[PDB]
């Protein structure tokens, strides 16, 4: 922040400084209550998400480059977060033969829905030889 | 040639040494008018240490650019001369001078009383420090733990001098301190427990640690204004420096509140309205409920 450019054309130039921008969100009921069944607009305001001037862009969960989303919380959801920051790590290979996502069925029966977990790995010609790890992070309200 | 030579404080210890040639150009065909413009930069404590504004003018130009040490006024104001053949025939020179003023520089503080994580604005009104008509001026706070200009805004790039420190332009302290980030290799204190006063402000979710840290600049509101506005925002603790007689400084062992504390800012004036090295500033309260 604060920091810039400076682009010339015509022996004139101009600087590309760059900014942050106070945010505003605003619930906007149609009529005096807000009864069961009526959507009513909800509205924010933030010249950060704006990061195209000639396209209109969404905030979607599964894009990692938007980095905030508005949410809504009621009770105590079990979020992925519940437990403080998870660790997460990905690997190749194949189900074992008792693996309950190789013999499982979800068919309301313990038969189908309750197994154990069995797989083996081959990250041998994986980078540096080890499963892909992760560094983790989780936002504030979105729980992402 | 450009510079000064000792502490720079007295007149005859500024010097610069330059000719300026405008190549002006017909406004018409016929018209035997002949349009150009001058453009000087005043020279400030940041400036004045780096090459680069003194190799930045162009001396040769239908728009040329020029140095100025310091106040121009009276008989040193910058004059252009125009040797001239007369219609009775005599060569007989023409001239216009204009004077370059310094001046007086204010630094003040949006409100008289702070809150903790309030936004506190600081601006500098200062004429002199805007040195381009075309871009806007940034000034940025120095992070170099082997320089005595640590966690305040002005040049890595420093000498030390009678009137203070040349490369120091502004800085932010609590109860008459500076305030800095506990980093270095004299931040090993670990005051009543046995833990280092940087881990303590650490575990206390704080990453605003020292001026630095903010990510606090100046930046002219406009191309040319004259006016700096910078911001950032009060922390609930801060680590107190010890001695700052050391390079790099030596840090507290214990992280303490802000609050009850007051908050100052300091500007330094390079270039008074005569042409001499003054310091100015401003101060707050930060209570708490």
């Amino acid at each position: 922040r604060g920091t810039s450019a400076s682009l010339d054309y015509n022996e004139t130039p101009q600087t590309i400084l760059v900014g942050f921008s106070f945010a505003s969100i605003d619930i906007q009921p149609v009529t005096d209550e807000w009864t069961s069944g009526q959507e009513i607009p909800v509205v924010i305001v933030d010249a950060d998400q704006n990061k195209n001037s000639r396209a209109d862009e969404d905030l979607d969960l599964n894009n990692p480059d938007v980095t905030l989303i508005p949410a809504l919380r009621t009770g105590d959801p079990f979020t992925i977060d519940e437990g403080g920051t998870p660790s997460l790590i990905f690997t190749n290979g194949t189900n074992g033969d008792d693996s309950i996502f190789d013999t499982g069925a979800i068919n309301n029966t313990s038969a189908g829905q309750v197994g154990n977990f069995t797989l083996n790995i081959n990250v041998t010609r994986f980078s540096s030889a080890t499963n892909i790890t992760s560094t983790e992070s989780i936002d504030t309200f979105s729980k992402r | 040639s450009f510079g000064f030579t000792d502490d720079g404080v007295q007149s005859s210890e500024r010097f610069a040494n330059q000719i300026i040639r405008i190549e002006a150009e017909e406004t018409g065909d016929n018209t035997s008018t002949f349009e150009g413009s001058l453009e000087y930069v005043m020279v400030n404590q940041i400036n004045i240490q780096d090459a680069g504004t003194f190799s930045g003018i162009t001396p040769i130009a239908d728009d040329p650019s020029f140095i100025v040490i310091e106040d121009l006024t009276d008989e040193d104001a910058p004059r252009v001369n125009y040797n001239d053949l007369g219609a009775d025939g005599v060569t007989t020179p023409v001239s216009d001078q204009e004077e370059a003023p310094s001046h007086s520089g204010v630094v003040s503080l949006n409100a008289d009383s702070y809150k903790i994580a309030d936004t506190v604005v600081i601006t500098v009104e200062d004429l002199d420090l805007n040195v381009d008509s075309d871009l806007i001026d940034i000034f940025t706070v120095v992070s170099d733990n082997s320089k005595a200009t640590d966690d305040a805004v002005g040049s890595a790039t420093t000498q030390s001098l009678s009137f203070g420190e040349l490369g120091r332009l502004l800085d932010v302290t609590f109860d008459d301190v500076i305030w800095s980030t506990p980093d270095g290799a004299n931040n090993t204190a670990t005051g009543n427990d046995s833990d280092t006063c940087s881990t303590e402000l650490s575990n206390a979710g704080i990453t605003d640690t020292g001026l630095g840290a903010t990510g606090f600049t100046l930046v002219e509101t406009g191309a040319a204004t004259g006016v700096f506005v910078g911001d950032f925002q009060i922390p609930s603790f801060w680590c107190r420096v010890s001695d700052t007689t050391t390079t790099p400084y030596t840090y507290a062992g214990d992280e303490e509140t802000t609050t009850g504390l007051d908050i100052e800012v300091n500007y330094v004036d390079f270039r008074d309205a005569s042409g001499e090295i003054v310091e100015v500033g401003d101060s707050a309260g930060v209570r708490a409920n």
